[PDB]
């Protein structure tokens, strides 16, 4: 979709805020909600790319001055309600329970460890989005290709600066897992991923500087043909 | 930035804590996560995995020519050599800083960042200000935030990170250290220098 997400080229959101050093983890929840992603992917609340496309349909204003790991909590949320695996209103009453008896303890739980054994198999053996397809790659290094001007409404990786923009393949990586379709739930459907070079000039104008180029990925549906 | 209709700090840190606590609660319950499950992932992205690890990767790739070729082929396979490699690094591609190219990596859609080597990002390469300008004024921001001045003749590519493929900086050995052990050598490589908003240590 066109949302604030979508921010390459976006003027006047301030100067970058660099805390001379700072903690992995700014405070406990941060730790839980960083943990409920592989806890909530195992269990099939979404996939990379869904969970991507909760993040997208937040409030604006929210995405924009929120703590990060405040957004995979409503991403969390978003998919536990569209799966029906969990009901708002029980969680508006325990949130209520744990405002008012914020040491209140945690259910009472097994430890199991076949959960502990996925995050350690996660972690160290990935989870990799390429895929082998039967058809060749349509672009090769040196094409000169155009980026689609769709503007889908849905899930996908189509940056409002290059849409309809003028660019170079750079690099073939193989074919990978496709966001348009993944993040809005109709599956992998795999295709090629290039790597496309846009000068400065062509994303920017003249106020583009001369010595300088975006790379950009791009999945195969999303680029056309101009000189091969 | 002021913004006058925003809450403290304080405010909104106490409401998140009762949101998350209350997810938890019925996550634990649903029997899908637990508090040991917790306890794992933060241990690992404290301790086990950060920056120090692609680190041994560049030095290496300073002090090894056909390492390098390796590394510049195939980034994954190269630093599986080493052990290194896993969640949010299974496809990575490293780019090599020279006398004419600088390289810096950005994912202006989101936050995605090659954990196997870098551990988790810091909090700015996630945050709209980097990501919004970056692809737009490389130049002035690497000058005006970062102090590091990149000569308008010599060429900036900005790689901003849409897909799974995670592109790493491979910044050039600094001057002064011919000879050094790959240990001294180290200390000059910083997570920045691999993001590429500024080379690695000087001296």
């Amino acid at each position: 979709m066109n949302g604030v997400y979508d921010v390459g080229g976006t003027d006047g959101l301030g100067p970058i805020n660099r805390p001379a050093d700072e903690p992995v983890f700014r405070a406990e929840w941060e730790k839980v909600a960083f943990a409920m992603f592989p806890a909530t992917f195992r269990a099939g609340f979404m996939g990379l790319d869904e969970f991507k496309f909760g993040i997208e349909q937040m409030n604006p204003a929210e995405y924009l001055e929120s703590p990060y790991y405040w957004h995979w909590i409503r991403t969390y949320i978003h998919h536990g309600v569209r799966t029906g695996k969990i009901d708002l209103e029980e969680l508006e009453r325990r949130t209520q329970y744990y405002r008012e008896n914020p040491d209140a303890p945690l259910p009472e739980h097994e430890q199991k460890p076949e959960l502990i054994e996925f995050v350690n198999q996660a972690v160290y053996g990935g989870l990799p989005a390429s895929r082998e397809v039967d058809r060749p790659p349509k672009f090769k290094e040196g094409d000169v290709v155009r980026f689609s001007t769709a503007s889908p409404k849905g899930h996908a990786r189509r940056a409002r600066y290059v849409r309809g923009k003028t660019g170079t393949v750079v690099k073939h990586h193989g074919a990978y897992i496709y966001p348009d379709t993944a993040g809005n739930g109709l599956g992998e459907c795999p295709e090629h991923l290039y790597t496309v070079r846009f000068t400065a000039q062509e994303l920017w104008g003249p106020e583009g500087d001369p010595n300088s180029s975006v790379y950009y990925d791009c999945w195969e549906p999303y680029i056309e043909l101009v000189d091969t | 930035t002021e913004n006058i209709l925003r809450k403290s700090d304080e405010e909104i840190q106490k409401e998140i804590t009762a949101r998350v606590k209350a997810l938890e609660s019925m996550l634990i319950e649903q029997g899908i996560l637990t508090t040991s499950m917790i306890d794992r992932m933060a241990e690992i992205y404290e301790n086990e995995v950060g920056p120090h690890l692609g680190a041994k990767v560049v030095v290496k790739a300073w002090t090894d020519p056909e390492f390098k070729k390796r590394l510049l082929a195939d980034g994954t396979e190269a630093c599986k050599e080493l052990g290194i490699g896993g969640l949010q690094g299974e496809d990575m591609m490293w780019v090599e800083n020279t006398d004419e190219v600088h390289h810096v990596v950005v994912c202006t859609l989101c936050s995605c960042y090659p954990w196997p080597v870098l551990g988790l990002p810091p909090n700015w390469f996630k945050e709209p200000q980097y990501r919004s300008r970056v692809v737009r004024e490389p130049r002035q921001l690497l000058k005006e935030e970062f102090g590091f001045e990149v000569p308008p003749s010599k060429e900036i590519k900005v790689w901003d990170s849409s897909s799974e493929m995670r592109f790493v900086v491979l910044p050039q050995r600094p001057a002064g250290t011919d000879g050094w052990s790959e240990e001294e050598l180290a200390t000059l490589v910083t997570r920045e220098s691999m993001i590429g908003v500024e080379p690695a240590k000087a001296v």
